[PDB]
């Protein structure tokens, strides 16, 4: 990568007045012993007893590609679904000029990995300069917090090695 | 001409004037041929279709 | 609506699925709010669900149209079922593919 700049695509403090942007932590992602979560994503959770319809757009004004990552959470149980998002029957939609996908939480108990019977799928897309990406959800959306304006360079690869830099 | 395979095979209005023979040995596009999907969206397995249709 | 391939050769059938920008647009075009499309042949089978949301305007459109294709074998039937959002075929294509060529992208004159 020839250029790489992290920026707060959806500021944590102002973007989500109608949702809870603090409770989305988990023992599966501890930080200094406390439950925590990914820095670049926010696990949005119902605010009080309401998860209102979410809608949030970002227009790429960086003059370069923006890497956006997001997550879809698939709870282990209908109970977990209500405890996090209230709405029992939710969806998430992500759309740009080039991307378009509706997601449906698949609620079921998985074998415990890192103490979790639920699952989280992670998605990404590259927003062209000047293009808009839109998020729509009635639950289960791990929203972006930081995204990345970037210039990809040619084609390298990935060395997996203990050899020191 | 000024159409791509997507535009040609769907019948994009700008490609109606193209003549299409009953056989062909390869396909030619121009670097400026971008009359394609005039309604935005995804063309599924587009590259596979192109290869299927190439000759 | 079903079609039986009586062309003695493969038929390329293309269709579209429309994903409206809004619930209003959904109702204005198709009336039914919760629709599906199904396409099936002897070898192909897929159910589609319209995904209604506002996309960034491309060519003035906030909706999207996905384009699909399959090859129906001689003698096989393909069936389309829909309660909305189906860009149906009008013309399809009987064809015989030969080996494998490619696509030249060039200003060179024929």
């Amino acid at each position: 990568v020839s250029s790489f700049e992290r920026f707060e695509i959806f500021p944590k403090t102002s973007s989500w007045p109608n949702h809870d942007s603090n409770k989305g932590v988990t023992a599966a992602c501890p930080h200094a012993g406390a439950k925590s979560f990914y820095k670049n994503l926010i696990w949005l959770v119902k605010k009080g007893n309401s998860y209102p319809k979410l809608s949030k757009s970002y227009i790429n004004d960086k003059g370069k590609e923006v890497l956006v990552l997001w997550g879809i959470h698939h709870p282990s149980t209908s109970a977990d679904q209500q405890s996090l998002y209230q709405n029992a029957d939710t969806y998430v939609f992500v759309g740009s000029s080039r991307y378009s996908k509706k997601f449906k939480p698949e609620i079921a108990i998985r074998p415990k990995v890192r103490d979790q019977e639920g699952r989280m799928n992670y998605y990404w897309t590259l927003v062209e300069p000047g293009d808009k990406i839109t998020f729509e959800a009635t639950g289960n959306l791990v929203v972006p917090r930081y995204a990345f304006a970037m210039e990809r360079n040619a084609g390298s690869g990935i060395i997996i090695s203990d050899t020191p830099v | 001409g000024k159409c791509n395979i997507a535009g040609w095979i769907l019948g994009n209005p700008e490609c109606e004037s193209l003549s299409t023979a009953s056989s062909w040995s390869y396909i030619v596009e121009t670097p400026s041929s971008d009359n394609g999907t005039c309604y935005p969206g995804d063309f599924i397995d587009y590259e596979e279709l192109r290869e299927q249709l190439s000759s």
